[PDB]
RNA sequence: UGCCUGGCGGCCGUAGCGCGGUGGUCCCACCUGACCCCAUGCCGAACUCAGAAGUGAAACGCCGUAGCGCCGAUGGUAGUGUGGGGUCUCCCCAUGCGAGAGUAGGGAACUGCCAGGCAA
RNA sequence: GCUCAACGGAUAAAAGGUACUCCGGGGAUAACAGGCUGAUACCGCCCAAGAGUUCAUAUCGACGGCGGUGUUUGGCACCUCGAUGUCGGCUCAUCACAUCCUGGGGCUGAAGUAGGUCCCAAGGGUAUGGCUGUUCGCCAUUUAAAGUGGUACGCGAGCUG
RNA sequence: UCCUCCUAAAGAGUAACGGAGGAGCACGAAGGUUGGCUAAUCCUGGUCGGACAUCAGGAGGUUAGUGCAAUGGCAUAAGCC
RNA sequence: GGUUCUCCCCGAAAGCUAUUUAGGUAGCGCCUCGUGAAUUCAUCUCCGGGGGUAGAGCACUGUUUCGGCAAGGGGGUCACGACUUACCAACCCGAUGCAAACUGCGAAUACCGGAGAAUGUUAUCACGGGAGACACACGGCGGGUGCUAACGUCCGUCGUGAAGAGGGAAACAACCCAGACCGCCAGCUAAGGUCCCAAAGUCAUGGUUAAGUGGGAAACGAUGUGGGAAGGCCCAGACAGCCAGGAUGUUGGCUUAGAAGCAGCCAUCAUUUAAAGAAAGCGUAAUAGCUCACUGGUCGAGUCGGCCUGCGCGGAAGA
């Protein structure tokens, strides 16, 4: 579980997920996992989609994780009425815009990277696609 | 449970009262501000609260001077 | 040996560029040297198959507009965020 | 009228850093001696006095160099005022405004007043 | 000369119980039930690490995700305080199928009997008892089966307490 | 009860049992005027002396300080003597 | 709780501050009447302005990914000194993201002031008389909170209802069009519609749908279908069948028990040749063995695999 270390504040606002993405170009690796749908990824979903992906590309090679959550999400307990303060932090989400590359990979053939990003895309609530590092 | 916040203060009503070319009678407060965000220039005084008060029934005009570019508040004399 | 037929834009902006993008086309521009930047209007379906080659981003292009021939290169390209298509290409007139 | 230099300004990084070169008959700085005017919470290092032997070393001014900083198009994109629509936690259409970042490029400041030196 | 801190300070001076209670009102405001949503609950689906003698997908399926129902626990307080009687029991029932059996089939790690999973199908049937006020739950003995839910957690101008 | 930031939607203002902190003081110098000065944190050398005391030099630039929690401001210094 | 005749004109609010105050009351913001005043005010154009929000970025405060130099650290190794160093790793450097409490940047709107044409029953301000109201609700936009749940709650602006009848969405205050002085068996039109109930096109042209889609619902799956840009192999003969081979020393290494075409490291050689990969699976305790790849004949004209799209199918079970 990717969790931040000593944040400035414990709890922040909800916030909207409007706008476009910034990490569009595949920079570090040769084959990327670019997101198409607009959603968000909790801290368990990155680590779960990493286990089903790293095992298919057997441990030689290298995988870049282009996202980090750094956003707390509160949750009220059961049988608790509204108000009376803010809820307690339970998990950490990463706000994903359309076009954000999620994972990158280099050191594998194009066939092995094709049949491994599909195994990680079934762990994610958002619709992703397969992209390739282009020149310039 | 309980809460520990819920405390603030009487909004101080700061900012600029009289803008650009807008005739001000001497002694008229122009900018009420925390520090010297806007500095006093020609014909305009600065108070003990960094309220730049006019000093000559005239216009206003903001500028940028020196080598720090600090909005500056002068007073054209009409 | 790379020849791209193009035209001259008559309307420019955000609303003029999105009408032109929904018709399988995208705008571009040729600039450089000391002449005026010429607004370039060309088809998307040809150039999308041209940029699959690795020599499209390295060699000298020949864009034909108004009957003339202008030798250019590739400087800056704007990919679409989630679709395999283009939005704008900067051409250095060289 | 030109080249320099010194004092006072506008403008404030196209004006600021780095490297290399150069300037002393003028001016400026370093320097010289300090018992005295003054003064170091010790030291005349600073400040202050009386002078001019030497140097342009350090500082300062000028020139070149883009190696940085900085300025900055045109087009595109995000955003958004008004009126509608949709598979309506978001997006599109008509119209108006239009970034930021980035690219080509520009770029080693310009100038006002007075005094002194020099050539006319 | 006032932590007149309940800080625009009702007095210089002030705590509790009412199931013995009583009056004026409120669904401006809770408890039973209805209504909106579905955090939670139940059920179904997607990838496939593995267990299964080798074999992911006979069977179970981790790490995660997506949905459906309104049966549990919860959220709001929109009707109801010029009265909507409510846990369990008896009598009488009605509907859905997410089917307990009976009926028709696929696969099987199905030799046969006996099984396991899944699909279609609601026509009919679906325990007597000891304990507890009990719905639930434990136990004895049957039975083809002793089903899951909705109807104001059905039913007090039908009975009980 | 009061003060600082955000929510607060680029004039002001703006709610919630919304998210973070403080105050109910102090000072006759910590005020006024005049004069002068620029740190934090590192690197090297040097007696005890070491990661950190004091001394010399370099980079760096206000990342320091502003009596007190925060915001704005401060080199003409409001910082220090 | 009730508050009794009629007509005309104007017309609110459910907000702020205070309150032993929250359902009450006072002032102000809002309403009505009268009086007195300035091209008073509004809309629009131009000019002068202050931002710091949306967006963007990492110069500052933090968070985080990768690569290089790399102190320091680490495990182990020696004889007061230290040799090997699978490892963690501070500051800059190159690249990449995030932030309400970050801003070297920075809108659109909104607000203040000045000049000007037109329009608006002075619509603007001050004073005096009288109030009511201070329980608001929904929809769009920017949000806090809740589960980016609620016909949920709390904010700022606008509209509607309240306090607005009429048409439409079947019925349905708050959704859309549109503001009822009265009368008429007159015409035009907005929202929405034109087969019938029910007034109006069984209207013209070009496509799509086979699902009753239209007339609820996603992840995901699939030779449904239409349109477009390209590619591989091809009448020196393609694509799916039919007929022949589909093997050889490899019991190769491996801990020396066997993995041996199809167990793990593995290289992934090389001949016999028209064709065979020391195998993708089917068999095994390992082999045996069925089999297509890769090659010829037969056959004969097109076939196959990916992308963006429009309408479709399943997932889809309630009393």
């Amino acid at each position: 579980m990717l969790q931040p270390k000593r944040t400035k504040f414990r709890k922040m606002h909800k916030g909207r997920n409007r706008g476009l993405a910034q990490g569009t170009d595949v920079s570090f690796g040769s084959f990327g996992l670019k997101a198409v749908g607009r959603g968000r990824l909790t801290a368990r979903q990155i680590e779960a989609a990493r286990r089903a992906m790293t095992r298919a590309v057997k441990r030689q090679g290298k995988i870049w994780i282009r996202v980090f959550p750094d956003k707390p999400i509160t949750e009220k307990p059961l049988a608790v009425r509204m108000g009376k303060g803010k809820g307690n932090v339970e998990y950490w989400v990463a706000l994903i815009q359309p076009g954000k590359v999620l994972y990158e990979m280099d050191g594998v053939p194009e066939e092995l990277a094709r049949e491994a990003f599909k195994l990680a895309a079934a762990k994610l609530p958002i619709k992703t696609t397969f992209v390739t590092k282009t020149v310039m | 449970g309980s809460t520990r916040n819920g405390r603030d203060s009487e909004a101080k009503r700061l900012g600029v009262k009289r803008f650009g070319g807008e005739s001000v009678l001497a002694g008229s407060i122009i900018v009420r501000q925390r520090g010297t965000k806007f500095h006093a220039g020609a014909n305009v005084g600065c108070g003990r609260d960094h309220t730049l008060f006019a000093k000559a029934d005239g216009k206003v005009k903001f500028e940028v001077k020196g080598p720090k570019n600090r909005k500056f508040i002068s007073i054209e004399a009409e | 040996m790379f020849t791209i037929n193009a035209e001259v834009r008559k309307e420019q902006g955000k609303g003029a560029s999105r009408r032109l993008r929904a018709a399988n086309k995208f705008p571009a521009i040729i600039y450089g040297g000391k002449e005026a930047p010429l607004a370039i209007e060309l088809d998307h379906d040809k150039v999308m198959n041209m940029q699959a080659k690795a020599e499209f981003y390295s060699e000298v292009l020949t864009i034909v507009v108004d009957g003339k021939e202008i030798k250019v290169k590739a400087q800056d390209v704007q990919r679409h965020p989630y679709k395999p298509k283009l939005q704008h290409i900067d051409f250095v007139r060289a």
